[PDB]
């Protein structure tokens, strides 16, 4: 077959850290939780 | 009439051994170059390259002819592709 | 997908053999938009075409990721405000 | 074939001719670096000429090997001649021919024959900028 | 090994939890019911968890 086995997993490693810097970013410095 | 058999049974048709799907190969049965004894032989020989014809045919017609463009197995896919691959090393 | 139809025929790393160097540029351009935001457009053939806070169109790969690049790249740029 | 080995050889008067005519101060310390960069390849067809020569002379060259051995600087010329073309028509000094090296990089890059040849024009121009 | 097939209109004697099961004709005569049924639960199994 031909399909990504270790090509798929360096990138979608990197998509949620991209995600949790994003949604952290809200959280500790803008208060998102405080509205 | 050397020559020319090794090129007939070769699969690149003699003008001495005239293709026919009825009677494969043949030798012409009537020019003096042909005799009671060896006419035996000929006609022997004959039947070998006649099967030599389809098999290469058959091989090339159904081993990398399209790219992905029958439904039929016995004339397609992947295992009749398979036989024919092993066909020409055989 | 001329891979996925004929992997067993002598065909075959011939066909891998030019797939191989094709995917070059391909993979850079992913490369690219998701480590620095920066997008990139060859000619118009990019698989990602061109509030909300979006500049760019989406509505073969794999397309289990193909619609998680679409947004990887805009959180990016949302990191470089 | 012969027709085929011909055009290296108006790509290489193309070559030798942007260092003399682009080689003063109007253009400026940008298109001499870019020049003198432009030679360094021209010196490197001539090491390969040497080389083919010693083939030649005792019978072990023939048009067959020499069609494979000139191809991959068939290319390099191509780049260069083309870009003294363009240089030349915009009569392009300072920045202009620091950017189209920079474009030409790019354009070609799927191979990457001319990208190390444009990106190392692009180092020694750059130097005196 | 992972639950995937590359047949185009073709057979290879298996026919998630789709699309799996084992037909006798199809399966060949000298290959047994036995190792085919261990080979339809690996690839069933793995096709689960």
């Amino acid at each position: 077959v031909l399909m990504k086995r270790s090509i798929t997993a360096p990138l979608a490693a990197h998509i949620s850290l991209v995600n949790k810097a994003a949604v952290d970013y809200f959280f500790v410095e803008l208060h998102l939780e405080a509205h | 009439m050397i020559h020319e058999l090794l090129l007939a049974l070769s699969g690149y048709p003699g003008s001495i051994f005239t293709w026919n799907k009825r009677s494969g190969l043949q030798v012409s049965q009537d020019f003096p170059f042909l005799h009671p004894s060896e006419t035996s032989v000929l006609n022997r020989l004959c039947r070998l390259g006649t099967d030599y014809i389809r098999f290469t045919e058959f091989i090339e017609q159904y081993t990398g002819h399209v790219q992905q463009q029958q439904g039929q197995g016995g004339l397609h896919g992947i295992y009749l592709r398979a036989f024919c691959t092993g066909l020409d090393s055989v | 997908q001329e891979a996925l139809h004929n992997c067993s025929n002598e065909h075959y790393p011939v066909l891998l053999s030019l797939l191989k160097t094709s995917c070059e540029p391909y993979t850079r351009f992913i490369h690219d938009w998701v480590y620095s935001g920066v997008f990139r457009d060859a000619y118009g053939e990019f698989m990602i075409q061109v509030k909300l806070y979006w500049t760019h169109g989406y509505v073969v790969f794999l397309k289990h990721i193909a619609h998680d690049i679409y947004v990887c790249g805009k959180t990016i740029n949302l990191l470089k405000l | 074939l012969v027709h085929r080995i011909l055009p290296v050889a108006a790509s290489y008067s193309a070559v030798t001719r942007f260092i003399e005519e682009k080689s003063s101060f109007e253009y400026g310390q940008v298109n001499h670096a870019l020049a003198a960069a432009m030679r360094t390849l021209v010196k490197e067809h001539l090491i390969l000429v040497s080389q083919l020569e010693q083939l030649h002379r005792q019978g072990l060259l023939s048009l067959q090997k020499l069609w494979f051995y000139i191809q991959p600087a068939m290319r390099t010329m191509d780049i260069l001649a083309s870009l003294a073309t363009s240089v030349d028509k915009g009569e392009c000094l300072g920045g202009s021919t620091l950017s189209l090296l920079h474009d030409r990089s790019f354009s070609y890059t799927g191979d990457s024959q001319a990208q190390e040849l444009c990106l190392y024009l692009t180092k020694a121009a750059s130097a005196p900028y | 090994l992972h639950g995937l097939l590359l047949d185009q209109h073709e057979e290879f004697f298996i026919k998630s939890l789709k699309q799996f099961s084992l037909r006798v004709e199809i399966l060949p005569s000298y290959i047994p019911v036995r190792v085919a049924e261990k080979i339809l639960f690996v690839g069933e199994s793995v096709q689960m968890f």
